[PDB]
């Protein structure tokens, strides 16, 4: 399947909230009763660290702005109030099937 | 010789045809929270199920598109799911009232709102109204000047459908009852009837979107990469031509009319709603086709409507008869009903286009004759992009027009490869052993 | 986000196989015989009521219980043209079904009444020593 | 827990090395494993997966028949070994354990073939770098 | 009847000498009263929303019934309590030892332990003993 | 029904006529389903009433089967003769009727879930 | 005018009805079975220890 996302450079400063998006084109939804969509994040130069595991749920060391929703195919990550320390690279990942694919990494200046 | 004795078994796997009932096994998502999604009616059975096949690879079974029992089960239950649903919603009699339409400022369409005098249920004092009315549903009466009625006075009951529920077609699987095995052909050069290969076995069958369109089939499901076709005599100048292509063809079909709310007077607890107003300026609704696809298409039908007889007199016609709602188009978008004019795309051949599409809002049932649902829209506009994969002809320079009276030959097209089998698991057979008697 | 292939049989799996290699997968069709607005109900009560039946019949020829048992009635050749050894490694179920059709109902009268029956009387009066 | 892998470097095409990811603290038989590929300055590329009974094996369509995966459960060791070794293959590998854990095999009742559920990734080792060049 | 779920599986099985504290005999003793015929006293009177539940309540004492006869009667273990196989235990399905699955244990927390392999056993049984001795004993009549 | 009004050592011959005709009779409705079952279902459940109580009797299968439950001639002490060739079932039935759950626990003890002691 | 005219469908009750409460007792069908605890201090969502 493909799944990519949006936008890729988002150069920003501390204070505000935004929202990164990734876009599926095989809609999502194991017959567990979940749409396996994983969020998360490297840093540059770094193995990356797990923000979200599902759209839903967080991980531990998690701020509580760091919110997820969508449908079956439209799927949406929003952080509120933009954190410092929040550059690198955002990729989403899905694991519908084999192979299981990524985005390309949104860009956070 | 030895003396040979009956021997019981149990489980043996044979079969006869029967005829059960099957049962919806639908999706299984968001259909909570205000969905009240007719085909669902709330998720009929909530399976999502996971169709697994057991390939038989010595087993020929002879199969017939035609003679199946599945489609009629379909045409069974789709009015017996719109009965249901049609009983609860608000009545439509006290309404069939002689009108006074004038023409309304920004062709045969929207050109006349109306009024009439009614007292729903304050049942004390009538009162005037404004509405707006498409033609299609109204006649000029006899020893009047302009004055309107409704088409379908003097039929049977002209009951609505309610706003919380939605038409929208989500694939239904239908899966099997305990003691009965769905087969499926997996031969994809199976012309329609006769045996096939090696006939697998699946709990349950594959995405059927219930769609209904006359004339073309909009989100259906499409075979491998040769076109295929087929009907039941073939020869036979009155039958119905499915077919079958290899690739999908892009339709757009919009509403630029931006349609609103409104308020029109209650009935017995039971508010009556009437499309509200357009924002000011009138576009008439159009499908929008890529034409250069469709032209490519129907040269590529002619490669595989050939093979039959000859090499020669090949060509495109198309339809006839009758008033417009079974000559122009029909489908629906999204809780709003279409009647698309389709003559353009019927030239002959040899060895962006837009089309003018009429809307009508007093809809009749689809098979029978009698009562008829009715629904006004949402507001804003209306877009939908669908597909193609088929379209239905009919036979008469041996002339193809595009026919059609019955969706269960789209669900023809759907069910061309099932049949249920019951199993009669007890069976003997002789051996040589013997029961010990003492 | 899962998928393995075959491990031990299918449903009706053994259906285009002969009868040596099909004696030994009789479970899985003996499984889920059972299992699996109110045309649901009436489906729900003709499983139970044909699973009775073919229950029933096992039991009246002292073979309940069992998936397979042997009797003493005398298998007759009038009723089988076939060879033996055609029969337990050519001949699939499907086909065999379609040529003992007609004989069935003198095959369960000739189980029950012929043996079954009298290998009770004979039974009961084993006794009195 | 820690988690690192051995045997990375550079090599020439037409080779074959084998890497060593080993895990330190939780079961190791009870969970699966994977493999990505991160290239310099592009994204992910999953490469490869295991079951935790090291049964099932799924590889990537690119590095299809090439490249092989296997598990020791008592040492809790984890290789990637490879063969036929092109240019484009020089990236980032890495390590990386799924977050869920994962059950048994399940086996349908109406087909007889089993199921082994595969979910994502949470821990990722730092990994090696391989380098295919003259 | 459930008056032993927390003793344990080492002792429970001696007060399982009663027919599972008479289990079945439960449901005759309350079909033979179910089928009090005031139903039939009354046609019910109409058809109401109970007569709808209680129609939907027999089907399962029926189904479920059968799903566990069905079962035991496949198993070569027909109408019998306690019977033994020839299905040799793996020891991949579980590592725990003796005396503590027996002594030292629960039954509903051992079902979440082979919740995951009860459907492999299920298998196990019927395809490695009872499909197979049938043909077996045929053999052995076959002389 | 033929012979009720044989005595009790007469009347066992005709056991396997009156056990197969009480499961649907002889099977009416021919298919006739033109154009509402729960007195079918309950005929089920009269009979996997019985086939259940005789598996727990261990004796599944048969008609007439014996057992080691001695007799209590409390219930009643008409003896051998006096009844067998001299009575009929309708009131054998009717001198056992106040007693008949009585028998069934001893029944279902002293035999079955006696003789599951005896397995080892 | 009365108060619901244009809300809902104003309907009679039959006068020849009852509206006593009469205890009815839940019985789980054939097979299953109801759980109850008997802790007099129990929170309402916790654990119980007597159950019946
Ligand atoms: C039967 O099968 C089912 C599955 O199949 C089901 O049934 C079939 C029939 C089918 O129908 C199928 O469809 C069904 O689904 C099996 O069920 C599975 O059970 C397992 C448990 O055995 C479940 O695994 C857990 O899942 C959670 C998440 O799941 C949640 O969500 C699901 C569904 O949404 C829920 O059901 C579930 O209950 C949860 O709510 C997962 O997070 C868990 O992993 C953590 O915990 C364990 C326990 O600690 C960790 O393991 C330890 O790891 C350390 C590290 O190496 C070792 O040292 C230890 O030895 C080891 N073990 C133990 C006992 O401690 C595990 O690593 C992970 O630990 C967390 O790790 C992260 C990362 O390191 C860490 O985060 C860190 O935090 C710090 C501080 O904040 C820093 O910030 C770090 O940077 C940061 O990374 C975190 O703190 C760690 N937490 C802890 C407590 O250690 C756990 O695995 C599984 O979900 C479930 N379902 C499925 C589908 O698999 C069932 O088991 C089978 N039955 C049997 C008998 O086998
Ligand atoms: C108790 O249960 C056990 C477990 O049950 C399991 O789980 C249950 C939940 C249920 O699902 C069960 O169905 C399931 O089995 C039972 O254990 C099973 O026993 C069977 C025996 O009947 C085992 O079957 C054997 O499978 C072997 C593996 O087959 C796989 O691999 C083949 C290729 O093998 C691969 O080769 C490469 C070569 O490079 C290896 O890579 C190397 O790995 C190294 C170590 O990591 C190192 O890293 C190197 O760098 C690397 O190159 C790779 O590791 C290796 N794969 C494995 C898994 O090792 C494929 O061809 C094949 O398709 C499959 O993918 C077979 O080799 C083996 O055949 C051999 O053995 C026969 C008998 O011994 C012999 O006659 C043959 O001639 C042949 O030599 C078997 O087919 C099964 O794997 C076991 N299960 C598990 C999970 O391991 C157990 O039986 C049961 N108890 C009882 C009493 O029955
Ligand atoms: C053949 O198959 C195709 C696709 O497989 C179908 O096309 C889809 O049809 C559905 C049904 O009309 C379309 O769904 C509608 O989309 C509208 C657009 O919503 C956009 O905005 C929201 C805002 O969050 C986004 O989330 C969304 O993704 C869209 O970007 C909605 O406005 C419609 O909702 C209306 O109905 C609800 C019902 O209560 C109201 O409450 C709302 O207020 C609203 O008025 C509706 O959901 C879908 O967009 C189509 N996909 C396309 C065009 O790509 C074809 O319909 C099908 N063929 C036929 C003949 O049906
Ligand atoms: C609706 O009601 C209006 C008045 O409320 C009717 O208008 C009257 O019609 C009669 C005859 O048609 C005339 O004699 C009156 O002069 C009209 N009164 C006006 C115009 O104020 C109207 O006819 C009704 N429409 C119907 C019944 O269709
Ligand atoms: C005959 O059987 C084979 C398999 O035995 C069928 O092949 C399958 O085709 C489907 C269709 O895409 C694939 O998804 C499966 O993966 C195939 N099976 C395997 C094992 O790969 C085949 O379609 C059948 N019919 C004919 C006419 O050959
Ligand atoms: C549908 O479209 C066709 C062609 O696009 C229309 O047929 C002709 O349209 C022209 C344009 O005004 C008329 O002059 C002709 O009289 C029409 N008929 C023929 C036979 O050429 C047709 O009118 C459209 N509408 C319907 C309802 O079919
Ligand atoms: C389907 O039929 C084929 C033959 O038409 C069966 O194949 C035979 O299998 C046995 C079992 O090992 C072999 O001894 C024979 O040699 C096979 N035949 C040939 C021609 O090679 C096959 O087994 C059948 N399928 C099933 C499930 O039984
Ligand atoms: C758990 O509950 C049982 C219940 O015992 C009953 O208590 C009521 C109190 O009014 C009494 O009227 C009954 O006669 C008792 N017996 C029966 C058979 O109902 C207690 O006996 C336990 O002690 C309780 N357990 C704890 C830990 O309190
Ligand atoms: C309903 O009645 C119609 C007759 O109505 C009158 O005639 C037509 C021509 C119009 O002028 C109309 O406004 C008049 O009131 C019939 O034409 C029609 O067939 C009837 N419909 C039925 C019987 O279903
Ligand atoms: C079993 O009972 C335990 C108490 O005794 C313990 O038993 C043995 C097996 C050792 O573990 C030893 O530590 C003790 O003497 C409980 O601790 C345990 O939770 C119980 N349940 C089990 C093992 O499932
Ligand atoms: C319709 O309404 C207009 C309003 O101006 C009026 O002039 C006309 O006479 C009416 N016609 C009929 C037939 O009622
Ligand atoms: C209808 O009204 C128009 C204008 O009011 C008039 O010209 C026409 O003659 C009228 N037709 C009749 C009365 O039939
Ligand atoms: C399909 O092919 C079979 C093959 O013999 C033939 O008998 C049958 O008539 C064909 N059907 C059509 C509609 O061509
Ligand atoms: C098909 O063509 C005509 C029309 O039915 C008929 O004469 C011919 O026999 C038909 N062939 C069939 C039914 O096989
Ligand atoms: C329908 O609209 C979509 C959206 O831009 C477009 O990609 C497609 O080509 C259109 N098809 C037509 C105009 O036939
Ligand atoms: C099937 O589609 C391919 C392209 O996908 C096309 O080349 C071919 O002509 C199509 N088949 C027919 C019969 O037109
Ligand atoms: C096609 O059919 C129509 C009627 O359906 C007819 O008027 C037209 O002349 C035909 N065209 C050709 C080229 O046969
Ligand atoms: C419809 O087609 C016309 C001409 O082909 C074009 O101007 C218009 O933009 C199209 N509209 C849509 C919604 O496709
Ligand atoms: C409609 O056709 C396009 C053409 O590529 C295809 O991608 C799309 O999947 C089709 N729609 C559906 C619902 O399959
Ligand atoms: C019924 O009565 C007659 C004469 O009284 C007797 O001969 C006959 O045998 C009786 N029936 C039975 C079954 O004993
Ligand atoms: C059964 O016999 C016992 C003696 O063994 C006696 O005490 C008892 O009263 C008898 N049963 C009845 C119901 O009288
Ligand atoms: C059988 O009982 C009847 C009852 O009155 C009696 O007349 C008859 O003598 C008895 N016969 C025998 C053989 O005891
Ligand atoms: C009741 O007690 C339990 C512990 O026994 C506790 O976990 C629970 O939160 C308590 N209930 C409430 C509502 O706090």
């Amino acid at each position: 399947i493909v799944m990519t996302q949006t936008p890729l450079s988002l150069s920003v400063t501390p204070g505000q909230p935004a929202s990164i998006s990734c876009k599926s084109s095989e809609s999502l939804r194991q017959s567990n009763g979940k749409t396996s969509l994983y969020w998360y994040r490297q840093k540059p130069g770094q193995s990356p660290q797990l923000l979200v595991f599902e759209v839903s749920n967080r991980f531990s060391g998690v701020s509580d702005r760091f919110v997820g929703s969508g449908s079956g195919t439209d799927f949406t990550l929003r952080i509120s109030r933009v954190e410092a320390e929040d550059v690198g690279f955002y990729y989403c990942m899905q694991s519908k099937d084999f192979p299981l694919t990524f985005g390309g990494g949104t860009k956070v200046d | 010789a030895e003396q040979l004795w009956v021997t019981v078994y149990y489980g043996v796997p044979v079969w006869k045809e029967a005829t059960t009932t099957l049962f919806c096994a639908s999706d299984a998502r968001a259909y909570d929270t205000e969905v009240h999604n007719v085909w669902a009616t709330h998720a009929c059975v909530p399976t999502d199920p996971n169709p697994q096949e057991v390939v038989l690879e010595n087993v020929t079974e002879n199969f017939n598109m035609w003679k199946n029992n599945m489609v009629e089960q379909m045409h069974e239950d789709i009015i017996s799911l719109w009965d249901q649903s049609l009983k609860p919603c608000v009545k439509l009699t006290p309404l069939c009232v002689t009108l006074n339409c004038t023409d309304l400022r920004n062709e045969g369409g929207e050109i006349k709102n109306c009024s009439f005098n009614i007292t729903t249920s304050m049942r004390d004092k009538v009162q005037k109204e404004y509405a707006l009315f498409y033609k299609l549903d109204v006649v000029p009466i006899k020893n009047d000047n302009t004055s309107y009625r409704l088409i379908s006075c003097n039929t049977s009951v002209i009951t609505q459908a309610c706003p919380k529920v939605s038409f929208e077609p989500i694939p239904i699987h239908y899966c099997a009852p305990a003691g009965f095995a769905i087969l499926k052909c997996n031969d994809k050069k199976f012309n329609g009837t006769g045996p096939c290969t090696n006939v697998s076995t699946v709990q349950c069958t594959h995405g059927i979107r219930p769609v209904v369109s006359t004339q073309l089939l909009l989100n259906g499901s499409l075979a491998e990469e040769e076109v295929v076709i087929r009907s039941a005599n073939f020869t036979d100048n009155a039958k119905i031509i499915i077919v079958q292509l290899n690739k999908s063809v892009e339709i757009n079909c919009t509403r630029p009319n931006n349609n609103t709310r409104k308020s029109i007077h209650i009935g017995p607890g039971r508010a009556f709603y009437t499309t509200g107003e357009i924002i000011g300026d009138i576009r008439q609704a159009h499908c929008n086709i890529s034409g250069t696809k469709w032209n490519d298409t129907l040269k590529q039908i002619v490669v595989k409507l050939k093979e039959q007889f000859g090499n020669k007199t090949i060509v495109f016609n198309h339809s006839s008869g009758g008033d417009p709602e079974i000559v122009m188009h029909s489908f629906n978008c999204g809780g709003e009903f279409f009647y698309c004019n389709s003559t353009q795309l019927f030239n002959s051949t040899w060895n962006t286009i837009v089309l003018p599409c009429r809307i009508k809002q007093i809809v009749n049932m689809w098979q029978e004759v009698g009562k008829a649902m009715y629904a006004p829209p949402i507001k804003g506009q209306i877009r939908c992009s669908s597909n193609i994969t088929g379209l239905i002809l009919i036979r008469d320079t041996e002339i193809f027009r595009p026919g059609g009276g019955d969706m269960r030959d789209n669900w023809r097209s759907e069910l061309y490869k099932y049949k249920v089998v019951k199993i009669e698991p007890l069976g003997i057979a002789p051996t040589k052993a013997k029961r010990r008697v003492v | 986000a899962v998928g393995i292939g075959a491990v031990f049989l299918g449903f009706l799996g053994a259906a285009g196989s002969t009868m040596g290699a099909a004696s030994m997968t009789l479970t899985v069709q003996a499984r889920l015989l059972l299992s699996g607005g109110i045309k649901q109900l009436q489906a729900r009560v003709l499983a139970v009521e044909r699973y009775l039946k073919d229950q029933q019949l096992l039991g009246i020829w002292g073979c309940s219980g069992k998936l397979i048992c042997t009797t003493a009635v005398p298998w007759n050749t009038s009723w089988s043209n076939k060879s033996y050894n055609q029969i337990w490694n050519n001949m699939t179920w499907m086909e065999w079904e379609r040529e003992i059709d007609n004989y069935t109902s003198l095959i369960y009268t000739l189980i029950e009444d012929s043996q079954n029956q009298q290998e009770k009387n004979e039974q009961e009066l084993l006794e009195l020593d | 827990v820690q988690l690192v892998e051995s045997g990375g470097g550079v090599v020439q095409p037409g080779k074959s090395v084998r890497l060593s990811c080993v895990v330190s603290d939780f079961p190791f038989s009870k969970y699966p494993m994977y493999w990505v590929r991160q290239a310099p300055g592009k994204g992910l590329e999953w490469v490869a997966a295991i079951s935790g009974d090291a049964w099932h094996v799924v590889y990537s369509n690119s590095v299809q028949g090439r490249f092989l995966v296997s598990r020791d459960n008592v040492k809790n060791t984890l290789y990637l070994e490879m063969n036929s070794l092109k240019i484009e293959d020089t990236a980032v590998y890495r390590c990386a354990r799924m977050f869920q854990e994962s059950g048994p095999p399940r086996l349908d009742r109406w087909s007889g073939r089993n199921y082994y559920y595969y979910s994502g990734m949470d821990v990722w080792g730092q990994g090696t770098t391989v380098t295919v060049s003259s």
